[PDB]
């Protein structure tokens, strides 16, 4: 689940 | 007179009208790229997906939670992201819902039989069985900090399994669980049900959530509905 990776990650 | 967890807690509630702001904006500029020649399922669905965005960012900024590492933070977040959104609806209709209106996430209210004429027969059945909770909390005098402790309970839930520090997730449920306990105890103490009748009301939210999710995964497989709410359906 790449997207709700990303949305934890950002900045 | 509140435990100190529990004013911790409320400190990580989002600003409800900017969360409903945003939402509402979002959705009106979708209609507008679009040509009058999107089914009221399929617009719920697109609120729905932007109410992830901001339930994600609420568990991120969340104490305990942002101490755990991503892999962990995923798995809790899939095992449990259907039961927040179920209970965020419930919470709404506790505070500002009226009989046979439904409001939404983007601060409308809607009424009952023109939803019911659309919703279909199992998301009408689902919808009936939250509104049996809407009422069960209302006559309880559900309140902000019982709302609060019962979404850390969903999202650290014991049934997440192969996290790498279970230790944590274990330790929250306890804690919420005990400082529930007091604050009922405390501020209704002409209420010995209360306790026990919120807790009774997790599992019956998680079998409403699953059923949607279910559900919602049988509506994807047919193409009525790419964006978050898929990536959570698979995943
Ligand atoms: C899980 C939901 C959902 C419903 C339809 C499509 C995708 C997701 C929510 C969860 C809460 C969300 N709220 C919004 C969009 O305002 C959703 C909307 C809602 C209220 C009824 C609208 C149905 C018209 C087609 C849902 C729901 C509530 C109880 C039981 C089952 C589903």
């Amino acid at each position: 689940n790449a997207l709700l990776r990303y949305l934890l990650d950002k900045d | 007179s509140i435990p100190h967890l529990i004013l911790e807690l409320l400190k990580c509630e989002p600003d409800e009208p900017q969360v409903q702001a945003k939402i509402m904006a979002y959705l009106q500029q979708e209609q507008a790229n679009r040509s009058k020649h999107l089914s009221t399922f399929g617009l719920m669905c697109k609120m729905a997906d932007q109410t992830l965005f901001s339930i994600v960012e609420w568990a991120r900024s969340s104490i305990f939670f942002r101490e755990l590492k991503v892999d962990d933070q995923m798995k809790l977040l899939q095992n449990c992201w259907s039961e927040l959104l179920i209970l965020d609806h419930i919470y709404r209709q506790v505070v500002h819902g009226k009989e046979g209106s439904i409001f939404l996430v983007t601060g409308q209210q809607v009424d009952y039989s023109i939803i019911a004429s659309q919703a279909g027969a199992t998301l009408n059945n689902l919808m009936s069985h939250a509104q049996e909770l809407v009422a069960k909390l209302r006559s309880l005098q559900f309140d902000q900090r019982e709302f609060v402790c019962l979404k850390f309970l969903v999202l650290f839930s014991l049934d997440v399994k192969n996290l790498e520090n279970f230790q944590l997730v274990e330790g929250v449920q306890e804690q919420v669980n005990a400082a529930l306990l007091d604050y009922t105890m405390c501020n209704y103490p002409q209420q010995t049900e209360k306790f026990g009748q919120l807790l009774l009301r997790l599992p019956e939210i998680r079998a409403i959530s699953m059923q949607a999710e279910e559900y919602l995964y049988y509506k994807h497989l047919n193409g009525d509905v790419n964006n978050l709410l898929i990536e959570m359906l698979h995943a």
